[PDB]
């Protein structure tokens, strides 16, 4: 009777149904809910799982490198990167027909291949990699690093290497070492790579392990550094006539503040990035000397937190008792980490398209689109998980007695105010954004587009003009050629920055108009409603008026029955599940906006967006319908092309999405009765009752239904939009 | 006949032996199919494009390699 | 007893009860006893065939005869399909008597002499010698074929090539040089990892999570 | 490989490893993680 | 510009104001052993990596050990190199 | 005991039991005891290898070897490196698995089966102190050799001769500058 698979749960091992398999699949990493779980064993298993995640990450990078080296065209792409497409990996699909073997033969390859929308070619070309042997060696090294981290994860589960519970709860030392060494010395070493390898390889000089001790990164080697004459490292920068990867217009500098873009690559200067990582390394190394360790100096985070209690009692006890709350709750730490990581992932997405760091990026349009959409959807998911784990903290880890009167309890105290004001902002933004869009749609329908509500975004335009965009005539700070902010930068980044931001062919502070106003307010509605759902599930997580004892039922639980009016989707998990839809819609708006703005920019037809983004029939007609033509013609009765895979994937995502609708609309109770009828049928069918199930068939649980429907929904969303994005960008470019 | 077929299956009448046969046969089959059988079947993925392919036609606008 | 690497600890099923036991079962293929007996017999059968094959190859390469990877292509008194049919017919009955003899004896026999031992030299010292020479000859045939595929030379011709320049004519200067160097280094550092496993868990055995092992028990 | 970089996979590598990874290793994995799921505890 | 002069002077000034000026304040602030108690009471190896295994005794009368020296000299070197670098580009903004 | 800082009391985990104890564990790395035994053996092993290594560098330079000690790998011998490395892995794996099998039991050093090796009867706690001290000196000395020859710079005795010819003009302050002149 009692099974063996959910070793971490005896209640699941004794479950005679198919629910056992699913729930053991989905409760495996909820280590706290494991049977016989100690906090110390919890932290140790987390440490080992982190080692495993690192090993998987490094193996995945090794595989990317290995396949670009083996099946890619990296040695040819470095020759003509503007014209040659990057190969991701080769295709060996026996289901291929000869037309498909012919259609996927791209990039100068010998057979069917996949074109890389990843950007790894530009990245590896920028950091100094020029041959396939470089990538091969890097892949070997990263596989070795992966094996090393796997061994470390095995080792730190062994008896005399299992760290104590307090070693994980040592926050000061971890912070010191992770700011100083993990952030700071890592950035110092990356500066060393750029100064020694990437910059010389951009100047045409080959520097590798064979000769990097024999070549100087600067003609004045380390004399300017130990004498403080640091500006000698910026004397002769790369010219505007410099062609990347060659010595023609080389320059001798290694640490610049030129600002703007390399004109030939439309990318950031490598010397600027070296100086960037040097400055950031210094700053992080001095930041990691802040907290107290075994040497008597430094801060204790408990002191900082318990000292920051405002007078006037405006925050009550302030941050008293918060060090214990953060340090003892892994879900608090995880929510903070996911919040920060998602915010900086969105930062990465927003900055890598405006300030493309990689050479011959921003001319690979598919790569830009894919990277932005990728990192923004990743960020949306991570930011939903941040609040999810904040709610899990409030339920599992929050002690109201040990947080007596501090900011965290003061949150739950006025949570109705927070939620009602987020409700007001969401309601206002939705009402008015949708109303203006519908007004403009009706005006374009009646043939009177001059009656549209076209509110000029003068605040963001004022900001843009403060950065030096002279298109609006505000003449405020850097667009004002008489200001002190402008005068003090002219010896510095500002010439390049102002030549780059006033060039209307890059994505540095694109020209914006009323369509940008409306879609930014839609983006705000999305953010505000997503965080409304998430904050309301995090703050109503420990109870409500409908369910005051909700903390006793856990984070995830189906419902509280049809009593008290009905309690469907009552838990915080259900609030997360409802917020993932609104997050996907928010990031869909974001990436729609990005992709259409940049498709009209890349086509030289910005007027199309500026004239059609003020109403939603322009979005449907001029973005979704117009750009779908090549995509849906990937295969037709008259043959197929390389967009066939994206057409297929388009339909695939639509199908997955619609299947998720099945689990989202249709709920458990229809399917349990259907399955009972099928059980009867199997038990009474001759020649088939010989075969019998070992796990009794049951319909998916309510929580599992929501999970599976949301998963099909999100996977279909993602695959559909990725197919559309790559096929509409790769079809033209 | 019953003797013939009780003796034919004598070696694989245990779970371990049958799974060993299945593993050996399936691994050998897929390996000889990839090495020899796919080319014997004259599969298009083994013949190659037989053309210049979709090489120089990157996009409708930018005809990239 | 000696082990496959110095200071190794044999698994629970390699009790030393069997001959040639050095505690070498890292993939745990022989944790079942019936499987272990069958694998001992298969070890001995592959070893006997490899011994015969090694001496046959050494003979045919010592004298003026075609190379052993081409001998099947030469022309003989019978066509290859008639040879294959006679071989199948003979070995059906031969290996059937051997299979019956394994099911009864647990050991080898030719047809009806359960132990084929006219000259009564069936010690257990002789069983150990059979097993050791058989392992050595299995490696020897693997090497014959491998260094006749890397080069186009026979066993003793490759030996003469090694002896002509031992430092430059060896496996680490061949087409398979780097992969073999790496696998040798990995093998030499492997036992320190295994001894780390034995050290950090004193007297405990770790299941490697394989299908054949049934590692959930 | 000859001299460019050692450990380059052979030309026939995909034809072998795509079936292995997609038909065999999933068969092995699903059979093993089916016996382990339906295995009763003593 | 005499980088030796600049860095020696920065380091000396910072070591002075750490020894003579901000030593009492730093000792008043760094005495956290309070409500804020020790990180660990355990006897594990990983609990000992958080304890002050080595109290850095100093025959300096005011209690100025190699750690106070390291910190104030690090601040001095940083500030001196900042001076040298801002002079390296032969000017300042305003 | 004389400690690494004047007036400093040595930590608790560092008694004068082991050979080269001067109370130097400012990080507190040897506060476990089994790890301290392993680290004692590791100190001895790194020190022995560094002793033989600096001895070999000085005997390579004092004797007439063709290249520098840091260029001896890039040199054609009667055996290529691609074939040298696996032979060395075989031999040194034998030696080191025999040494480790002999540190599990006997908790001490040794060669193959002799733990302690000590053919001659020169064992002594003073001799252990001398071993560990000369090993520390040789470790520091090899890192000196390496950083002192970080690019195509002097050899050890070559650098000592250069410092003795002009001390105030040939030191680290000259060589960290004037590095383009060296390369
Ligand atoms: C650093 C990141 C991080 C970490 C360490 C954790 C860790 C944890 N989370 Mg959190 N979480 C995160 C990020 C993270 N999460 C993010 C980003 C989100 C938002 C998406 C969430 C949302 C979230 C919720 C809502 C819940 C957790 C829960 C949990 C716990 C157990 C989860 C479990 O059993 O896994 C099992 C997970 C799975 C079996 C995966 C499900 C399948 C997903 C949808 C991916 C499927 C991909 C599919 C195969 C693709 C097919 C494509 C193909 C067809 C082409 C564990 C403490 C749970 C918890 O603590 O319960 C109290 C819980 O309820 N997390
Ligand atoms: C197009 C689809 C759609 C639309 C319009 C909305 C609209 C809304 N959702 Mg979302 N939601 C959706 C899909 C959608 N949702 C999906 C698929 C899910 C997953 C289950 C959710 C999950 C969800 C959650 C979890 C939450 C919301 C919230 C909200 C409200 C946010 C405030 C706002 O924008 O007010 C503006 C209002 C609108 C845009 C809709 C009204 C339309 C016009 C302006 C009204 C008048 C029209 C007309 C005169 C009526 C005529 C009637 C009769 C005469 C025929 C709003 C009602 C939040 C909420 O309710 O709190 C405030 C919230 O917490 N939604
Ligand atoms: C595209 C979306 C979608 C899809 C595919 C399905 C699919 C299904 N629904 Mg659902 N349903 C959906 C949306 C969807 N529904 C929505 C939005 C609702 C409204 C709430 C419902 C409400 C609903 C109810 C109320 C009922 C169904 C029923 C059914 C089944 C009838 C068809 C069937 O079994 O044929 C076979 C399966 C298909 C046609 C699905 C596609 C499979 C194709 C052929 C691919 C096969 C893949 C192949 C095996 C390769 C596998 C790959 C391997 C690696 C795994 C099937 C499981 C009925 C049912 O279960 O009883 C029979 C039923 O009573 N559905
Ligand atoms: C070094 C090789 C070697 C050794 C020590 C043995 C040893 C043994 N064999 Mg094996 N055997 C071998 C090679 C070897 N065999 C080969 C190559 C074949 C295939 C032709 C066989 C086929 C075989 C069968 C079919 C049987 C044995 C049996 C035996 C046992 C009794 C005979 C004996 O002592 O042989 C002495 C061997 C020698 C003196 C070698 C001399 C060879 C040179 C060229 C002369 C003994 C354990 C019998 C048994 O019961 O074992 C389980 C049995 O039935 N052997
Ligand atoms: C006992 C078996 C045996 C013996 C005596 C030899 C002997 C030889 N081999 Mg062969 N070889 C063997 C097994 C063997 N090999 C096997 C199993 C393989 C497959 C991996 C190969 C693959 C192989 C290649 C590809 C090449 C050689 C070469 C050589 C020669 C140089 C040595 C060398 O670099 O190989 C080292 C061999 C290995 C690393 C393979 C493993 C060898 C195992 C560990 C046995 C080691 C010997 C054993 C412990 C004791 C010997 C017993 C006795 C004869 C003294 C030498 C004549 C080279 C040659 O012909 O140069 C001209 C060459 O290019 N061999
Ligand atoms: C420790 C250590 C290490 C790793 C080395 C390593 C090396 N030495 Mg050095 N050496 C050492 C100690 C060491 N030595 C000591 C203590 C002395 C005294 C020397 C004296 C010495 C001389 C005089 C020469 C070397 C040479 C060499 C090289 C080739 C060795 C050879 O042919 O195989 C050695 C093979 C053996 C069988 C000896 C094992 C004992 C190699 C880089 C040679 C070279 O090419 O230098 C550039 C050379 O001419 N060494
Ligand atoms: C473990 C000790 C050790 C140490 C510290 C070194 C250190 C070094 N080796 Mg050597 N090497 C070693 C063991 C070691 N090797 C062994 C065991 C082998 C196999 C025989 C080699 C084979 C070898 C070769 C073939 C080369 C080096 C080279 C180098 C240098 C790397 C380039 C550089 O930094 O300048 C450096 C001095 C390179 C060199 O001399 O650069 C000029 C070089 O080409 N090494
Ligand atoms: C080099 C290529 C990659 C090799 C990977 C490793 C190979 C694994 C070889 C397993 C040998 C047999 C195991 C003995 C069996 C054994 O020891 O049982 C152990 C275990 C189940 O244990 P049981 O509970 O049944 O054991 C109880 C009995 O032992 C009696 O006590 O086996 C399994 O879980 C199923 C494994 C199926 C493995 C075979 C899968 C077939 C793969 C081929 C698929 C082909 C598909 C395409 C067809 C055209
Ligand atoms: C639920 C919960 C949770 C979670 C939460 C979350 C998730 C949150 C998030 C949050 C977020 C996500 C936030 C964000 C923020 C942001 C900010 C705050 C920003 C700021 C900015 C600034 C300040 C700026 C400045 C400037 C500018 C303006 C520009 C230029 C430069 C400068 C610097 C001048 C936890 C776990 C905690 C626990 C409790 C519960
Ligand atoms: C005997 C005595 C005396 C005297 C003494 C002395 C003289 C002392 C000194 C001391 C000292 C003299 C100290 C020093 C220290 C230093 C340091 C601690 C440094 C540091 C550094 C660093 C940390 C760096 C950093 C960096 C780099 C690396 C580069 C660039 C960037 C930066 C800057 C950031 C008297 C008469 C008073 C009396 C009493 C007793
Ligand atoms: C279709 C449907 C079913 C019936 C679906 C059954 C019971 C589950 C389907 C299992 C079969 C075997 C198909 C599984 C196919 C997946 C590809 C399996 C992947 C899982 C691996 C990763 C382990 C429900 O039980 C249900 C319950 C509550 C709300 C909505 C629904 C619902 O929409
Ligand atoms: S089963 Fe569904 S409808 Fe019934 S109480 Fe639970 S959530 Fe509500």
């Amino acid at each position: 009777a009692t099974k063996l698979f959910p070793k971490f749960s005896q209640g699941l091992a004794q479950d005679p149904t198919t629910r056992r398999i699913w729930y053991g699949l989905a409760m495996a990493h909820d280590f706290e809910s494991h049977d016989g779980m100690t906090e110390e064993n919890l932290y140790q298993k987390i440490f080992a799982s982190h080692f495993g995640q690192l090993s998987i990450i490094f193996l995945w990078t090794s595989g990317n490198l290995f396949h670009v080296a083996w099946q890619g065209n990296f040695e040819q792409w470095v020759t003509d990167p503007v014209h040659i497409r990057p190969i991701a990996h080769a295709i060996w699909d026996p289901h291929f027909g000869q037309p498909a073997v012919e259609a996927f033969t791209r990039g100068g390859a010998s057979g069917p291949v996949n074109i890389s929308t990843s950007g790894v070619y530009q990245w590896w070309y920028t950091i100094g990699m020029r041959t396939n042997q470089d990538l091969y060696v890097g892949s070997v090294f990263l596989a070795l690093v992966s094996a090393i981290f796997l061994f470390a994860g095995w080792l730190h589960l062994q008896p005399n290497f299992q760290p104590s519970l307090s070693w994980f709860k040592d926050a000061e030392s971890r912070l010191n070492h992770h700011l100083s060494g993990l952030f700071g010395v890592s950035s110092l070493a990356w500066t060393g790579h750029l100064v020694h390898v990437a910059i010389p390889e951009s100047r045409g000089q080959h520097v590798g392990w064979d000769n990097f001790l024999s070549v100087l990164p600067h003609p004045q080697g380390l004399t300017p550094f130990f004498t403080g004459n640091w500006a000698a490292y910026a004397q002769s920068p790369d010219t505007a006539s410099h062609v990347f990867g060659t010595a023609q217009g080389s320059g001798q500098a290694i640490l610049t503040f030129l600002g703007g873009f390399h004109p030939q690559t439309q990318s950031l200067w490598l010397t600027d990035m070296a100086h960037h990582h040097l400055a950031i390394a210094v700053i992080f190394i001095v930041a990691g000397h802040m907290y107290r360790t075994n040497f008597g100096i430094g801060h204790r985070m408990q002191a900082i937190l318990e000292a920051h209690t405002p007078p006037s009692g405006s925050l009550g006890a302030g941050h008293k008792g918060l060090f214990d709350t953060v340090n003892n709750s892994l879900h608090f730490q995880l929510g903070l980490a996911l919040a920060s990581v998602g915010t900086i992932t969105s930062l990465v997405a927003q900055h890598m398209y405006s300030l493309p760091p990689y050479a011959f990026q921003a001319i690979d349009f598919t790569t830009q689109a894919a990277l932005y959409t990728h990192h923004q959807y990743i960020a949306g998911f991570i930011m939903c998980g941040a609040f999810a784990h904040g709610a899990i903290f409030f339920i599992r880890d929050y002690d109201p007695e040990q947080n007596k009167g501090n900011v965290l309890a003061r949150m739950l105290d006025h949570k109705e105010a927070l939620i009602s004001h987020l409700s007001w902002v969401s309601l206002f933004l939705g009402f008015h954004t949708l109303g203006l869009y519908v007004h403009n749609d009706v005006m374009q329908a009646f043939g009177t587009p001059e009656k549209q509500i076209l509110i000029e975004p003068v605040f963001a335009q004022w900001i843009q003009a403060a950065h030096g965009k002279a298109l609006y005539g505000f003449d405020f700070l850097l667009s004002s050629k008489t200001s002190a902010a402008f005068a003090n930068g002219q010896s510095l980044w500002l010439p390049g920055w102002l030549d780059a931001i006033n060039n209307n062919q890059n994505s540095l502070f694109l020209t914006i108009g009323p369509g940008d106003f409306l879609v930014h307010h839609a983006i705000a509605l999305g953010l505000h409603t997503t965080t409304l759902i998430l904050v309301k599930g995090a703050l109503d997580a420990r109870g409500s008026k409908l369910m005051p004892d909700k903390k006793d039922f856990g984070y995830s639980f189906p419902c509280d029955g049809p009593g008290r009016g009905g309690t469907c989707d009552i838990s915080a998990y259900d609030a997360f599940y409802l917020a993932v839809f609104w997050m996907l819609n928010t990031i869909g708006w974001v990436t729609f906006y990005w992709h259409w703005k940049h498709l009209t920019l890349w086509q030289g037809n910005v007027a199309q967006f500026d004239e059609s983004s003020t109403y939603l029939m322009g979005w449907l007609r001029d973005y979704l319908w117009l750009n779908s033509s090549q995509l849906i013609n990937g295969y037709n009765p008259f043959g197929m092309n390389s967009l066939s895979v994206w057409a297929w994937t388009f339909l695939f995502g639509h199908l997955i999405y619609a299947t998720g609708f099945m689990f989202l609309i249709s709920w458990r109770g229809y399917w349990q009765e259907l399955i009972e009828t099928l059980v009867w049928a199997h038990e009474k069918t001759p020649l088939a009752n010989l075969v019998y199930w070992k796990d009794k068939p049951v319909a998916l649980s309510i929580v599992q239904a929501r999970l599976v429907g949301l998963a099909h929904f999100s996977v279909g969303y993602i695959f559909t939009y990725a197919a559309f994005l790559i096929a509409s960008t790769s079809g033209r470019f | 006949q019953a003797k013939f077929f009780t003796q034919a299956t004598d070696i694989i009448s245990r779970r371990e032996s049958l799974r060993a046969l299945v593993a050996l046969s399936g691994i050998a089959a897929i390996v000889t199919y990839g090495l020899k059988g796919a080319k014997d079947a004259d599969l298009p993925i083994t013949k190659g494009p037989q053309t210049t392919g979709e090489n120089g036609k990157g996009g409708s606008v930018r005809s990239r390699l | 007893r000696p082990m496959w690497y110095p200071g190794a600890t044999a698994p629970a099923h390699l009790d030393g009860s069997m001959l040639g036991d050095y505690g070498f079962d890292p993939l745990r293929l022989g944790v079942n006893k019936d499987n272990l007996k069958w694998f001992r017999e298969a070890e001995l059968t592959n070893g006997r065939w490899a011994m015969a094959a090694v001496v046959g190859i050494l003979f045919t390469d010592a004298v003026g005869l075609p190379k052993f990877w081409t001998a099947g292509a030469e022309k003989y008194a019978l066509d290859n399909q008639t040879l294959a049919l006679i071989e199948v017919a003979v070995f059906a009955v031969l290996e059937g008597k051997r299979y019956e003899i394994y099911k009864k004896t647990g050991e080898t026999g030719f047809l009806s002499f359960a132990p084929f031992d006219p000259m009564g030299m069936k010690s257990e010292e002789m069983k150990l010698k059979e097993l050791k020479n058989g392992r050595l000859a299995m490696l020897a045939f693997l090497g014959f074929c491998s260094q006749a595929a890397v080069y186009g030379k026979g066993p003793i011709e490759t030996l003469q090539l090694h002896l002509a320049d031992p430092g430059h004519n060896n496996i680490y200067t061949s087409s398979v040089g780097p992969e073999t160097a790496v696998t040798v280094a990995v093998l030499c550092v492997l036992p320190m990892i295994i001894e780390a496993t034995k050290t950090l868990n004193p007297g405990k055995e770790s299941v490697p999570y394989f299908p054949w092992n049934e590692p959930w028990n | 490989a000859a001299q460019g970089y050692p450990f380059v996979p052979p030309s026939w590598a995909p034809s072998v490893f795509v079936p292995l990874t997609g038909l065999v290793l999933p068969a092995i994995a699903m059979a093993t993680l089916f016996v382990y799921i339906e295995k009763e505890a003593p | 510009l005499d980088p030796q002069i600049v860095i020696s002077g920065s380091t000396a000034a910072f070591l002075a104001i750490g020894r003579f000026v901000f030593l009492g304040y730093q000792r008043r602030e760094a005495n956290f052993d309070s409500t804020v108690g020790p990180k660990t009471t355990g006897a594990t190896y990983f609990d000992d990596l958080q304890k002050n295994s080595t109290i850095f005794a100093t025959n300096d009368p005011a209690g100025f050990n190699i750690i106070d020296v390291a910190g104030w000299g690090a601040l001095g070197h940083a500030v001196g190199f900042a001076v040298l670098a801002i002079n390296s580009l032969q000017g300042a903004n305003l | 005991r004389p400690t690494w800082l004047p007036g400093l009391n040595p930590p608790a985990h560092l008694k004068g039991a082991l050979a080269g104890d001067n109370g130097f564990d400012p990080l507190g790395l040897g506060q476990d005891e089994g790890r301290l035994k392993w680290y004692a053996e590791a100190e001895k092993t790194n020190g022995r290898w560094a002793m033989m290594a600096v001895a070999g560098i000085l005997g390579q330079e004092l004797l007439g070897v063709t290249p520098a000690w840091w260029e001896a790998g890039a040199k054609e011998y009667d055996i290529p490196a691609q074939a040298l490395t696996p032979i060395e892995f075989i031999v040194m794996g034998f030696l080191e698995i025999k040494r480790y099998q002999g540190f599990k039991q006997t908790g001490t050093s040794g060669f193959i089966n002799s733990f302690p090796f000590d053919p001659a009867g020169m064992n002594s706690p003073s001799m252990a102190t001398k071993e560990v001290k000369n090993g520390r000196l040789a470790m520091v000395a090899f890192i000196g050799f390496c950083v002192q020859a970080l690019a195509t710079r002097t050899q050890p005795i070559e650098g000592l001769t250069a410092h003795l010819a002009d001390p105030f003009g040939k030191n680290i302050t000259y060589y960290l500058t004037h590095l383009p002149e060296t390369l």
